[PDB]
């Protein structure tokens, strides 16, 4: 209907990752910058995503490496 | 009904601002003239002016108030401005005081201006001063971490873009800054100058154009790929890019890019030395050879050298389904015959490749063997209608569903919601071939249509 800013689309993934298990400094501009007009959901997903490849690799705390695996699987990836 | 309430609320929040003391309710007020101000059109008959110097007074008096949520003040000040007469909101913020603002360090003083600055008319304003250059300075440094700002002087660049004055001054006048940003190529720095670069590559024209600046080297690319999210955002950058190129018939500056193209392809087959590339960029990597798989060239010279030297499309086992799902069907048939036809077969699976191999009429020819009525009906009936729907697009394809599959045009008449949406989807896209083309099915497309719209 809208979509998010890359204020908002930050402002999403950092209050998501709050119930999350998450490593320290992941650059949340920076991710937001590479999911540009990107549903609610669709970047819920890029966490979800983020928190599959950390189980993936026996981990508990989701890396940066983790939501860029996310992204390239959600955002760039066709149906 | 006749809105005057809304200018009622507006004078009031204006009495309740100019007071010694500011009340608890402010804030709910604030939010009650945003709520008001995106409904109701460009009405509220006063020149704005005592809001205006108000809310500019309040923001330059950094003021820390234990009640005021300085956002929901610059929210009414984001919907104020566009909808108020911009010749009346220069005399409050002038030329000068915008200049006085972006060079301040109060935040949210800095963010009334971007959106004064957006809301420039006519939009070359600012574009013979240096309020434009100011704006890149604040983008361009990584010490910025206010996400609202760093978005309102965006959106306030994107806005102005369509002006050839104010293109002038970034690519001009600030070329030479904006050529240092690119390489330093710090991270949030670059990124941003990534972005920046996608946007006005929208409105830039032939001669506007600066190779310098909208152009990345062989050497930046290889620099890139240690930070992984810098590659990424290229590799997006550029298949934006090509994309922007198709669709405005900017065959132009086609040259421009070409020549660096094969790098990501070479980047992409090499993985003893990046990993990085293979894992964190695969998709996004297969995208952009999918675009340079459709660039207007001599018989997709640079493609086909792309694939030879780098893709080597077929012999990468995994890779061939989407290779057949993504690539340019027109090249696929041309050149891997051998891959579409011994690869491509049937089934629920095949889909993503049917929908791809079915966009162009030669292609579709050499699949079209693998078309048994049987074949098709052996599907449970959601993947069928997918696969109908499919064939229904183009004009080939549904000729051939009508014509050689009468038993799969059967199914789709019959005798989950999902298979609703592409089964109707199917129906329609053949009751718009008409009566004489469809000939024994029109009576029963129509039929099982009414019959799927109306209830």
């Amino acid at each position: 209907s809208s979509l998010p800013d890359l204020e908002g689309r930050a402002n999403i993934f950092r209050i998501h990752s709050k119930s999350m298990s998450v490593e320290r400094g992941i650059r949340w501009e920076l991710i937001s910058r590479l999911c540009p007009n990107s549903t609610g959901a669709e970047l819920r997903s890029v966490c979800t995503e983020a928190g599959m490849f950390a189980i993936r690799a026996r981990r508990k705390v989701a890396t940066e490496k983790d939501f860029l695996k996310a992204v390239d699987k959600v955002i760039s990836g066709y149906k | 009904k006749e809105t005057n309430y809304v200018e009622n609320l507006l004078t009031q929040l204006e009495n309740e601002l100019n007071e010694d003391n500011l009340p608890e309710d402010i804030n709910t007020l604030l939010r009650k003239c945003s709520l008001n101000l995106v409904t109701v059109v460009s009405l509220p008959d006063m020149d704005v002016k005592p809001l205006l110097a108000t809310i500019k007074r309040f923001l330059t008096s950094n003021v820390s108030y234990d009640s005021l949520n300085y956002d929901y003040l610059l929210d009414v000040v984001d919907k104020l401005v566009p909808m108020a007469d911009f010749d009346d909101v220069l005399e409050v913020y002038s030329a000068e005081d915008l200049v006085k603002a972006l060079r301040s360090e109060i935040d949210p003083l800095k963010v009334a201006a971007c959106r004064v600055i957006e809301n420039s008319q006519p939009k070359g304003l600012f574009a013979t001063s240096n309020i434009i250059d100011i704006l890149l300075d604040i983008l361009f440094d990584e010490k910025v971490e206010n996400d609202k700002l760093i978005t309102a002087i965006e959106k306030a660049l994107e806005r102005l873009s369509t002006d050839e004055l104010i293109r002038r001054r970034l690519f001009d006048n600030n070329l030479p800054y904006l050529v240092s940003v690119k390489g330093r190529m710090e991270t949030v720095s670059f990124v941003r100058l990534i972005d920046f670069l996608t946007i006005e590559f929208q409105f830039i024209s032939g001669p506007e154009f600066k190779d310098i600046i909208f152009c990345f080297t062989k050497e930046e690319i290889l620099k890139s790929v240690e930070d992984i999210l810098v590659f990424i955002e290229l590799v997006n950058y550029y298949t934006k890019f090509l994309l922007e190129i198709r669709n405005q018939d900017k065959y132009w500056a086609l040259r421009h890019v070409k020549k660096i193209l094969p790098v990501f392809a070479q980047l992409f087959e090499d993985t003893e030395n990046y990993p990085d590339v293979r894992a964190f960029s695969t998709n996004c990597l297969l995208q952009l050879f999918a675009e340079v798989s459709r660039i207007e060239e001599d018989e997709y010279s640079l493609f086909k050298t792309m694939d030879k030297d780098s893709l080597k499309i077929g012999s990468e086992a995994k890779l061939i389904t989407e290779w057949l799902e993504l690539i340019n069907p027109q090249y696929l048939v041309k050149y891997h015959k051998d891959v579409v036809e011994n690869y491509f077969h049937v089934s629920g699976y095949s889909i993503g490749m049917l929908r791809n191999l079915s966009a162009d009429e030669e292609c579709f020819n050499a699949i079209r063997n693998k078309f048994s009525a049987e074949i098709v009906l052996r599907l449970p009936y959601l993947e069928q209608m997918q696969v109908v729907e499919t064939l229904t697009r183009y004009e080939y394809t549904s000729k051939f569903l009508l014509n050689e599959m009468p038993k799969v045009m059967g199914s789709l008449i019959g005798d989950d919601l999902e298979t609703v949406h592409y089964r109707n989807s199917a129906l329609r896209n053949l009751l718009d071939k008409g009566e004489e083309k469809l000939s024994v099915w029109y009576e029963p497309l129509l039929r099982e249509y009414s019959k799927a719209v109306n209830g």
